[PDB]
């Protein structure tokens, strides 16, 4: 709970890549049978500029050390793609002012159980979390739960059942790929997600795939920026030898923005969205 | 000036089937404010629902027994409120007491659902 | 049937021919709702069938949300002699829907009841608790001499009997430092002009209704810009079958048929839609199961005759229905005497074009006379 200053901070220039078709969500579950339907919502235009952040730790002298957590604004909605093996990447934080004069939002995967709640957090500076690669026993297991110092006036909570996932550090290829969409159109907090296998390091395959809706929680909040919650593994615990020190493991996501465009989706006999066309594009 | 008195006048002998009508006074607070009821209770007996209208006068209820037979008005002006027995039957021989409690304009039946309660007046029916 | 196709034409006389009457439709039978299977209800519980509450100053906070209410059980058992609702419904709690509840549980006196109420003035209604002129909720308060009276006095709950101020609406004051009535400072000593604010009760099982202990909940509603955590049928609605009805499905009032369909749905279920945006197949909340939606009968009702000269008898068709649904086709309330024999009975055939009543069916072959369609063709020659 206790802030802490991240450092060794080895600042790169922002990275801009290319979305292709990826990301498409229904904006409202209804049954169609081989049939193109003309929507315009809110959606992620084809080919757009997603922003790159990466989470890693070179061993020798590169010296990377690069622990990405920005304030990156939310505009009227987020498409935040993740690419991992370990599940490096925990929750996401959303608010106006992330301070104790206005409600925000936290989502959180405990290593037991996922917790979203929508209090007054006192942000830090740098919110995360910390994993401990205990020896003694012999396991990984989550250690710090250092997101806000404190919460006082709270509005909503919920708590997923218990759960096992498996904290163990992956070597080689990126293995998940985990697309979602977060949207609060009329007060209404609608939570897009999809879970997807993968075999790459980087490049996103080429392919078309549905957002399924995940949830529609009863935020009335005014969500204008957010930020995500990384996991590092401890240092001199595993030496290591950096203290305070941390490293990241292999891990990747991409961020973009919604626009309004219509979209013309082509739902098969199955009622499942096998493609989709964006009007403007060309 | 606060506190919502409440007087109830007008019962007396009437003949069965006839017209009859009770009159309670509501003294104190803003009575527009306050839904109103009338319950009946037998010497000796309980104290059972009869009427209730609503603090801005939109709808009125009834009990079983009761409804269609007899009606309640109220007047926020006057601070008053009256209940008119029509019909009446040999049974609705009690005392009424008419009751204030500071609700909304919903159905209002159970004594449990009211706070205050007047003095009664007695209705005698041949 | 030939009366109406005259006033139609506006014609004593008419010739031969077909012509269009009138429409018909079956009307749903009686109604049909249905509703999610329902889940787990509030922690009501743990507010009625709890062990031991707070005191009336230091009453206890509850925050109720994220879970469905059932609000039956509070007057289902009338074991509570106060039950008083403002804003809400007392009877009726299972058809209202609010963003978020505070349950405010505390024990009082059978005196203090009085003051406890919406916009009272008094010393509990003053210095221990309020409520605001706008309140929206309800208030429960049953004798607790029993459950919260010891042989010698229950002195554990305390009410701030002194307060300089009264309390706001939905304000709690738990203060413990000596209250103050003069000028002199306390400076820590209580006595003279410096007096303890809470003082307890002899709650007591021998004491009277008014000095006995009751407790209260007091549960306060508020439907804020935010969508409501608690909604829907919370007692039942179920019990529906497959007819022509009319039937609210999930907040769809629409008339049909509600018949089974072999189709696979997305794992996630929820209403359907067809390529003119029609409605077509609606899910069924309780069992995993879709179920189509179809028009009744629409159609029209036609009456094939020759002319008034030479002839009077007449038939009656009835177009893209089949014969096994005309008898309810807009009957059992015209006519009794002129109309059942058009209408059922024999000379009843199967055509592409809909039913025909009234005309029986030769297997010969003749130039068409009056064009029923679809090949078929009517005429009056034995
Ligand atoms: C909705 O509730 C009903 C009521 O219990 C459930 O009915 C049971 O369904 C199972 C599954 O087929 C049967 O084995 C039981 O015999 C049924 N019992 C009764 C009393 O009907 C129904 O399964 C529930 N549906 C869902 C989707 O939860
Ligand atoms: C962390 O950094 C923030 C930002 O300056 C600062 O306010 C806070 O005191 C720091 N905490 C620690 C423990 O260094
Ligand atoms: C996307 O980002 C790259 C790299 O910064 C840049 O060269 C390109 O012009 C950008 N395109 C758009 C459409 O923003
Ligand atoms: C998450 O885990 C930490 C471990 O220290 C615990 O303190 C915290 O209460 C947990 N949050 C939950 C269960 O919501
Ligand atoms: C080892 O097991 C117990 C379980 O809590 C405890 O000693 C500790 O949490 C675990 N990890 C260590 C000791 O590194
Ligand atoms: C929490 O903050 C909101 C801000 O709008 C306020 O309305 C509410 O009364 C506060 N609740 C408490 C318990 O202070
Ligand atoms: C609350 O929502 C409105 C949208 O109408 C927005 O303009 C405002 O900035 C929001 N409040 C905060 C503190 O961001
Ligand atoms: C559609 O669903 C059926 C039934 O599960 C399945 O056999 C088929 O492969 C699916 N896809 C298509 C294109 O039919
Ligand atoms: C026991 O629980 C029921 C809920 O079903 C509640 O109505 C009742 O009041 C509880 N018992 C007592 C003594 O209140
Ligand atoms: C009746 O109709 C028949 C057949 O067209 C015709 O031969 C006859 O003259 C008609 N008679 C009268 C009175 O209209
Ligand atoms: C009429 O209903 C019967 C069974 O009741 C069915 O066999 C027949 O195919 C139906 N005909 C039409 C035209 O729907
Ligand atoms: C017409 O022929 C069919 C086929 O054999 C037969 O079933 C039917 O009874 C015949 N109808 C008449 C009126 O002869």
């Amino acid at each position: 709970s206790q802030c802490v200053n991240l450092t060794t901070r080895t600042q790169l220039p922002p990275a801009y890549t290319n979305s292709f078709t990826r990301g498409v969500y229904y904006p409202d579950k209804v049954f169609r049978s081989s049939v193109l339907h003309s929507t315009q919502d809110l959606f992620l235009p084809f080919f757009s500029n997603v922003t790159w952040f990466h989470a890693i730790h070179v061993s020798g002298t590169n010296g990377t050390k690069r622990f990405d957590n920005p304030v990156l604004p939310f505009n009227d909605g987020v498409y935040f793609a993740s690419t991992e093996k370990s599940n490096i990447i925990r929750g996401w934080i959303f608010g106006t002012t992330l301070d104790s004069k206005t409600q925000s939002l936290l989502i959180v995967n405990n290593a037991t159980n996922v917790v979203i709640k929508v209090c007054e957090f006192q942000f830090c500076n740098d919110p995360f979390l910390g994993v401990y690669y205990h020896k003694n026993n012999k396991s990984w297991m989550e250690s710090e739960f250092r997101v806000y110092s404190s919460a006082n006036n709270c509005t909503f909570e919920y708590v997923s059942q218990p759960f096992l996932m498996d904290l163990e550090g992956k070597q080689g290829n990126f293995k998940n790929l985990r697309e979602f969409v977060f949207k609060n159109i009329d007060g209404y907090f609608k939570i897009y997600s999809k879970h997807t296998p993968i075999n790459l390091v980087r490049d996103l395959p080429q392919g078309f795939s549905a957002l399924e809706p995940l949830v529609d929680l009863p935020i009335g909040i005014n969500i204008t920026r957010f930020q995500t919650l990384l996991a590092l593994h401890r240092s001199y615990l595993t030496p290591g030898d950096s203290s305070s020190g941390w490293t990241a493991g292999a891990a990747a996501y991409y961020v973009g923005y919604l626009q309004p465009r219509t979209f013309l989706l082509k739902y098969n006999e199955n009622g499942t969205i096998t493609d989709a066309v964006d009007c403007a594009l060309d | 000036n606060s506190q919502v008195q409440l007087v109830e006048s007008g019962g007396g002998l009437v003949q069965t089937g006839g017209s009859l009508r009770l009159s309670c006074a509501a003294s104190g607070r803003t009575f527009s404010n306050y839904v109103m009821g009338w319950f009946r209770q037998a010497p000796g007996k309980e104290r059972e629902f009869v009427s209730s209208i609503e603090w801005n006068s939109e709808n009125t209820f009834y009990a079983n027994s009761v409804k269609g037979r007899f009606t309640i008005s109220r007047d926020n002006a006057k601070n008053t409120v009256y209940l008119q027995m029509n019909s009446l039957k040999a049974e609705d021989t009690a005392v009424y007491y008419c009751a204030a409690d500071r609700g909304s304009s919903y159905y209002y039946t159970r004594a449990s659902e009211y706070t205050y309660w007047g003095q009664g007046t007695q209705v005698t029916v041949s | 049937p030939l009366s109406e196709t005259k006033c139609t034409l506006k014609s004593f006389t008419v010739e031969k021919g077909i012509y269009q009457t009138s429409n018909f439709r079956v009307q749903p039978t009686e109604s049909i709702v249905r509703f999610p299977n329902i889940t787990n209800l509030c922690p009501f519980g743990e507010v009625f069938n709890a062990t031991r509450f707070a005191s009336v100053y230091a009453w206890n906070r509850k925050r109720i949300s994220n879970c469905v209410a059932d609000y039956s059980v509070l007057y289902n058992s009338a074991s509570f002699s106060t039950f008083k609702c403002y804003g809400v419904s007392p009877t009726k709690l299972n058809d209202l829907c609010f963003t978020n509840v505070y349950a405010d549980s505390f024990v009082i006196r059978g005196d203090e009841v009085r003051q406890i109420a919406p916009g009272q003035t008094g010393k509990i209604a003053d210095y221990n608790y309020k409520l605001p002129d706008d309140f929206t909720g309800c208030v429960i308060a049953w004798n607790s001499n029993n459950l919260d009276s010891k042989v010698g006095g229950n002195y554990n709950y305390l009410y701030r009997l002194f307060r300089k101020s009264n309390l706001k609406p939905f304000e709690r004051d738990i203060s413990t430092e000596i209250y103050q009535a003069g000028s002199t400072p306390c400076n820590g000593v209580e006595g003279f002009n410096c007096y303890f604010p809470l003082q307890s009760y002899g709650f007591q099982p021998t004491n009277g209704v008014g000095y006995q202990p009751y407790r209260v909940v007091v549960l306060s509603f508020e439907l804020l810009h935010a969508p409501a955590t608690v909604c829907g049928p919370k007692k039942s609605t179920n019990l529906v079958k497959n007819k022509c009805v009319n039937f609210n499905f999930n907040g769809l009032t629409g008339t049909g048929v509600l018949t089974e369909s072999n189709k696979k749905f997305l794992p996630f279920q929820q209403f359907g839609r067809d390529i003119a945006d029609t409605t077509d197949a609606v899910r069924d909340p309780q069992t995993l199961e879709i179920l189509d939606i179809t028009p009744c009968s629409f159609g029209g009702v036609s009456v094939i005759t020759p002319g008034t000269n030479t002839s009077n008898q007449v038939a009656v068709l009835y177009q893209d229905v089949n014969c096994t649904e005309v008898p309810v086709a807009i009957h059992a309330d015209q006519l009794t005497p002129t109309w059942r024999v058009y209408s059922t009975g024999s000379n009843v055939f199967q055509t592409r074009a809909g039913c025909l009543i009234g005309a029986e069916h030769v297997n010969n072959s003749y130039e068409c006379d009056i064009p029923i369609g679809a090949g078929i063709c009517a005429s009056y020659q034995t």
